[PDB]
C-alpha cells in the first residue's frame, strides 16, 4: 500500500500445493518454474536425442538389438527344462 | 529364515494393476504372492490380488494355476498403504497365518505414492523369529518379554531384492523401448514436495502424540502402584502390630506390545524421511549447480 | 474401433505363459478384458488356458474358458470382453474356428498377433479382428482386417518399468533393487549421457553441418530458454535455507528417535 | 380451534402498566401470546391429540389407507397454522413407528404391500409433504430427516418408483442444499435432475428443454471454485471429517461419489447441452473456464450477467446465482 501496488509472485519461497485450479492457462510465476526446473533439463534433451538422429549410438542399439533376440534363440529350451524340473520340485517340497 | 526376495517381471507389472485399475482414493488392496524358493533365494513369479471386502477364494485359484503348469506355491502375502503407515497388528495377525503353513513368508508392501514421486518402494520384510518367538508360545507378557527378548532393531528385518527375468522379456524390452512413444524419465528430479514431507510427518505426529499417551498412563499406572505398594507395606505395618496386642487387587498395566508397535510403527518414519531428506537435497544441490554459470 | 490401446502387462504376461507350455504346441488360447471408447479399444488384463492341439481339431474348453471370466468379475465388474490373443505370425486351420466361437458370446472380438521371433525381424504386434458375411453355398473364404495395437503408459506403470528397463544393460539380467541417491547420481549420469549428444552435434553443427539446421536450431534455442532466470543472490535464500530446512528434520528426527530408544532401553528393563 | 381462535382475538381488541413493564423484563411477548395460552391453545392441544390418537389406531392396515395417507397431509396443514414446533418432533416419531411395523407384520390379512406401487406411492405423497412443510416451519434438520426417511422407501419397495413423484423429489431437495449454503450439492442435484427429466415426457418442447438445461451450468457457474472451510476444522480437533459426511450427503442422493467442480462442468458439455442453452449464455464456458483473457473477462462475463438482471419478472429462477458467480469472477 505504500505505491498502492500489487505484486504477482515476486517471492521465491513457496511450496506450492495440490489442491489449486489449473485453469485457463500460461506459463507460471516463477515460483512454479524455479522449482520443477530439472525437469526441464531431463525433458527436451531426451526429445532433443531424436532432432540430431546421432548415427554412432544407433549401432550400439541394433547390435543390443541382435545381441538381445538371438540371447533368447541361444538360451530357448534350457529354463523351459529346469522350470520343468522347477514344476516337479513344486510336488516334492508341497509333500514335504 | 530367507536371506534373498527375487522378482519374475510379472508380480510387479500386475501390483501395479490392482493400483491402476481398482481403488484410487487411497484404498487398502491385498493379494497373495506365489514362487519357489531355490535354497536362500526366495523366488517371486506371480501374484493374484484380492478385492476390497476368503480362503475358499484363495484355495479355488490354486487349482487355476495348476491348469496351465504354472507355480502354484503361497509364499507370502501384499498390501497396499499410505505414506510410510502399513505397521498394524492386522497385517501382522495375518502374516503369521502365513509364517505358520510355510517356514518363509513375507510382505511386499507396494506403497504407490512413494513410487510416484521417486525411487521404488516395495518394502519386502521378513518376520524375526523371536518375534515368531512371542506368538508361538502366545505369551503377550512383559515378564517373558524380557528374557525371549524382543527390543525394536529385530522388529522387521528386511530382506534384500534382486530382480530375474527371461531373455525373450529383455527381447521385448527392446522390442517395446524402440516402437513407443518417448516417456522422458523426469518424475524422480522433482524438486518440490512440502506435503509428501507434510504428511509424512503429520502422521508420525499422531502416533508420538500416541507414544505420548502411552506414557503418560505409564506414570499412572506406577502412580496406581506407589501408592498400593505402600498402602499394603502400610496393612503390613497396620496388621503385624494387631495380632502381637491381641496374645485388595493390583492392577494390571497398560498391556505391551502397543508400546513396541508404536515404535516400530515410529521406525517407519524414521527409516523413509531421512531417505527423504538427502533426496531432495541431493536434487537441490544438483541445482547449486544448475543456477551456477548464470550471471 | 479402429485403433487398440494395449497395456504392457499383457506381454509380458504372454511370455511368461509362452515360456511355461504343453510341450509341442504352439498356441495358447485365452480370453482378454478391457474397456472401449469407439475409437480406443483398451486392453487390460490377461491369463493363460490350456486347449487340446490335434489335426484339424484344437478342443477349447468352454466351461474353462467362461470360468476366468467370471473369477476375473470378482476382482471387478467393469471389464468387458473385447478380444483374445494367439500366437506366431502363421496362421493354420486352427485360427479361424476358434474366433466364431467367441461371436456366439458376441463382440466384435479383438484379436492379437503376437510372435515368438522373426528370424531376422523382431516382435511384430498386429491387431486383428474377424467380421465377414455369406453366399450360402460356400461361405468358406475369409481374412482378417487388421487394425494398428498401440501401448499405453500411466505414471507409476511408467515410473515401475523404468527399474525393469534396466534388466537389459546388466550381463545376468540382473540389477538388486536401487537405493536412491546412487539415483540420483544416476539422473546426473542420465543427464551426462543425454548432454553428450548434442555437444557432439554442437562441433559438428557449428563447422560444417548446417544443412538440417533449423529443427535442431529451433529446439537448442527454446531448451536454453525455457529455464528462468535469477541473480544468484536470490537462489541461495532459497537453497540455503530449504538446506536448513532438511538438515532440521535430519536432527528432529533423530531428536525423536534417540528419544523412541531411549524410551526403549527405558521400558526394555 | 378456529371459533377459539377469533373470541382470543377480539379480547385483544376488547383491552385496548407496572404489570406489564415488569413481565418486559424477563420475556417478551405479546399480548396476543398470552391470551392465546388461556383461550386457544387448550383446544389445539386436543386438535393435536385427535389426529394423533386416529392415526395410530388406524395404522398398518390395507383397506382403509386412502384415510391414513389423508390423515397425515391433513395434520402437517394444521401445525402450519398454529406452529406446534416441539409437535412437528412427535409425529416424526410415531412416522418411524409405522416404518418397523410395516416390516414385521406381514402376516395379517389387511398387511400391507410394500413391493405394490400405488399404497407406496402414497407414502411418497405422505413423506414429501413432511419435506414440503419443514420448509415452511424452518425444523431444516426435520427436512433433513424427512430426505433420510425418503430413501429407505426406494430400499423398502422393489420397483424403482413413478417418474411425477421422483421430478419433484429432485426439485426440492435441490433447493434444500441452497438454503443451506450448498451450492456443490445444489448442483449435484440439478445434475442428477437433467438425466432424470428426458423420459417422463420426451416430446415436451424446446422451449421446456430451454428451461431445465440453462439452470445446471448456472448451479455449476455459481459453485465457488475456493474450497470448503478446514481451518474451522483444524481449530476444533475434527481433521477428516469432510471426506466424511459427504459419503453419507452423496449416497444418500442417489449418486455415491463426492461431486467437484472440474468433474462436474466437465459432464455437462459431454451431453451437448450447450447445444440446448439460451444463446445469450451459451459461451460462458468460453470465456470463464477455457480462454486465457485477463483484461477482457471483467466486461465480457458481466455482459453476460447483466441479461440476467434485465428480467427478474420472466426469468426469475436463475436470480439466486446472481452474486454468486461474481466470487468467480474476482478469483
Amino acid at each position: 500500500h505504500t505505491s498502492r501496488t500489487l505484486s504477482f509472485g515476486s517471492d521465491l519461497n513457496y511450496a506450492t500445493r495440490e489442491d489449486a485450479p489449473i485453469g485457463p492457462h500460461l506459463q507460471s510465476m516463477p515460483s512454479e518454474q524455479i522449482r520443477n526446473q530439472l525437469t526441464a533439463m531431463s525433458s527436451v534433451l531426451a526429445k532433443a536425442l531424436e532432432v540430431i538422429k546421432p548415427a554412432h549410438i544407433l549401432q550400439e542399439k541394433e547390435e543390443q538389438h541382435q545381441l538381445a533376440v538371438t540371447a533368447y534363440l541361444k538360451n530357448s529350451r534350457k529354463e523351459h527344462q529346469r522350470i520343468l524340473a522347477r514344476r516337479q520340485t513344486i510336488e516334492e517340497r508341497k509333500e514335504r | 529364515a530367507v536371506k534373498q526376495v527375487q522378482i519374475d517381471g510379472l508380480v510387479v507389472l500386475k501390483i501395479i494393476k490392482h493400483y491402476q485399475e481398482e481403488g484410487q482414493g487411497t484404498e487398502v488392496v491385498q493379494g497373495v504372492l506365489l514362487g519357489l524358493v531355490v535354497e536362500d533365494r526366495l523366488e517371486i513369479t506371480n501374484c493374484f490380488p484380492f478385492p476390497q471386502h476368503e480362503v475358499q477364494y484363495q484355495m479355488e485359484m490354486m487349482r487355476s494355476l495348476r491348469h496351465v503348469n504354472i507355480d502354484h506355491l503361497h509364499v507370502g502375502w501384499y498390501q497396499s498403504t499410505y505414506y510410510g503407515s502399513f505397521v498394524t497388528r492386522a497385517l501382522l495377525d495375518s502374516q503369521f497365518s502365513y509364517q505358520h503353513a510355510i517356514e518363509e513368508s513375507v510382505v511386499l508392501i507396494y506403497d504407490p505414492i512413494k513410487t510416484a514421486q521417486g525411487s521404488l518402494s516395495l518394502k519386502a520384510y521378513r518376520l524375526t523369529p523371536k518375534l515368531m518367538e512371542v506368538c508361538k508360545e502366545k505369551d503377550f507378557s512383559p515378564e517373558a518379554l524380557k528374557k525371549a527378548n524382543i527390543t525394536f532393531e529385530y522388529m522387521f528385518e528386511e530382506v534384500p531384492i534382486v530382480i530375474k527375468n527371461s531373455h525373450l522379456i529383455n527381447v521385448l524390452m527392446w522390442e517395446l523401448e524402440k516402437k513407443s512413444a518417448v516417456a522422458d524419465k523426469h518424475e524422480l528430479l522433482s524438486l518440490a514436495s512440502s506435503n509428501h514431507l507434510g504428511k509424512n510427518l503429520q502422521l508420525l505426529m499422531d502416533r508420538v502424540d500416541e507414544m505420548s499417551q502411552d506414557i503418560v498412563k505409564y506414570n499412572t499406572y506406577m502412580r496406581n502402584t506407589s501408592k498400593q505398594q505402600q498402602q499394603k507395606h502400610q496393612y503390613q505395618q497396620r496388621r503385624q502390630q494387631e495380632n502381637m496386642q491381641r496374645q485388595f487387587k493390583p492392577p494390571q498395566p497398560p498391556a505391551r506390545m502397543d508400546s513396541l508397535l508404536i515404535a516400530g510403527q515410529i521406525n517407519t518414519y524414521c527409516q523413509n524421511i531421512k531417505e527423504f531428506t538427502a533426496q531432495n537435497l541431493g536434487k537441490l544441490f544438483m541445482a547449486q549447480a544448475l543456477q551456477e554459470y548464470n550471471n | 474401433g479402429r485403433v487398440v490401446r494395449l497395456h504392457p502387462v499383457i506381454l509380458a504376461s504372454i511370455v511368461d505363459s509362452y515360456e511355461r507350455r504343453n510341450e509341442g504346441a504352439a498356441r495358447v488360447i485365452g480370453t482378454l478384458l478391457g474397456t472401449v471408447d469407439k475409437h480406443s479399444v483398451e486392453v487390460t488384463n490377461c491369463f493363460s488356458v490350456p486347449h487340446n492341439e490335434s489335426e484339424d481339431e484344437v478342443a477349447v474348453d468352454m466351461e474353462f474358458a467362461k470360468n476366468m471370466y467370471e473369477l476375473h468379475k470378482k476382482v471387478s465388474p467393469n471389464e468387458l470382453i473385447l478380444g483374445w490373443y494367439a500366437t506366431g505370425h502363421d496362421i493354420t486351420e486352427h485360427s479361424v474356428l476358434i474366433h466364431e466361437y467367441y461371436s456366439r458370446e458376441a463382440p466384435n472380438p479383438i484379436h492379437l498377433t503376437v510372435d515368438t521371433s522373426l528370424q531376422n525381424g523382431r516382435m511384430s504386434i498386429k491387431a486383428y479382428v474377424s467380421t465377414l458375411m455369406g453366399v450360402p453355398g460356400r461361405t468358406m473364404g475369409v481374412m482378417f482386417t487388421p487394425l494398428t495395437v498401440k501401448y499405453a503408459y500411466y505414471d507409476t506403470e511408467r515410473i515401475g518399468v523404468d527399474l525393469i528397463m534396466k534388466t537389459c544393460f546388466s550381463p545376468n539380467r540382473v540389477i538388486g533393487l536401487s537405493s536412491d541417491l546412487q539415483q540420483v547420481g544416476g539422473a546426473s549420469a542420465r543427464i551426462q549421457d543425454a548432454l553428450s549428444t548434442v555437444l557432439q552435434y554442437a562441433e559438428d553443427v557449428l563447422s560444417g553441418k548446417v544443412s538440417a539446421d533449423n529443427t535442431v536450431g529451433r529446439f537448442l534455442m527454446s531448451l536454453v530458454n525455457q529455464v528462468p532466470k535469477i541473480v544468484p543472490d536470490d537462489f541461495e535464500t532459497m537453497l540455503n535455507s530449504n538446506i536448513n530446512d532438511l538438515l532440521m528434520v535430519t536432527y528432529l528426527a533423530n531428536l525423536t528417535q534417540s528419544q523412541i530408544a531411549l524410551n526403549e532401553k527405558l521400558v526394555n528393563l | 380451534t378456529e371459533a377459539a381462535k377469533e373470541e382470543s382475538q377480539q379480547m385483544v381488541l376488547d383491552i385496548e402498566t407496572p404489570e406489564s413493564v415488569l413481565l418486559s423484563a424477563v420475556s417478551g411477548e405479546d399480548t396476543q401470546d398470552r391470551t392465546d395460552r388461556l383461550l386457544l391453545t387448550p383446544w389445539v392441544k386436543f386438535l393435536w391429540e385427535s389426529y394423533r390418537q386416529c392415526l395410530d389406531l388406524l395404522r398398518n392396515n390395507s383397506r382403509v389407507e386412502r384415510l391414513y395417507h389423508d390423515i397425515a397431509q391433513q395434520a402437517f396443514k394444521f401445525c402450519l397454522q398454529y406452529t406446534r414446533k416441539a409437535e412437528f418432533r412427535k409425529l416424526c416419531d410415531n412416522l418411524r413407528m409405522h416404518l418397523s411395523q410395516i416390516q414385521r407384520h406381514h402376516n395379517q390379512s389387511t398387511a400391507i404391500n410394500l413391493n405394490n406401487p400405488e399404497s407406496q406411492s402414497m407414502h411418497l405423497e405422505t413423506r414429501l409433504v413432511q419435506l414440503d412443510s419443514a420448509i415452511s416451519m424452518e425444523l431444516w434438520q426435520e427436512a433433513f430427516k424427512a430426505v433420510e426417511d425418503i430413501h429407505g422407501l426406494f430400499s423398502l419397495s422393489k420397483k424403482p418408483p413413478k417418474p411425477q413423484l421422483m421430478a419433484n423429489y429432485y426439485n426440492k431437495v435441490s433447493t434444500v442444499f441452497w438454503k443451506s449454503g450448498n451450492a456443490l450439492f445444489h448442483a449435484s442435484t440439478l445434475h442428477r435432475l437433467y438425466h432424470l427429466s428426458r423420459e417422463m415426457r420426451k416430446n415436451l418442447t424446446q422451449d421446456e428443454m430451454q428451461r431445465m438445461s440453462t439452470r445446471v451450468l448456472l448451479a455449476t457457474l455459481s459453485i465457488p471454485i475456493t474450497p470448503e472451510r478446514t481451518d474451522i476444522a483444524r481449530l476444533l480437533d475434527m481433521d477428516g471429517i469432510i471426506v466424511e459426511k459427504q459419503r453419507r450427503l452423496a449416497t444418500l442422493l442417489g449418486l455415491q461419489a463426492p461431486p467437484t467442480r472440474i468433474g462436474l462442468i466437465n459432464d455437462m458439455v459431454r451431453f451437448n447441452v450447450l447445444q440446448y442453452v439460451v444463446p445469450e449464455v451459451k459461451d460462458l464456458y468460453n470465456w470463464l473456464e477455457v480462454e486465457f483473457n485477463p483484461l477482457k473477462l471483467c466486461e465480457r462475463v458481466t455482459k453476460v450477467l447483466n441479461w440476467v438482471r434485465e428480467q427478474p419478472e420472466k426469468e426469475p429462477e436463475l436470480q439466486q446465482y446472481v452474486p454468486q458467480l461474481q466470487n468467480n469472477t474476482i478469483l
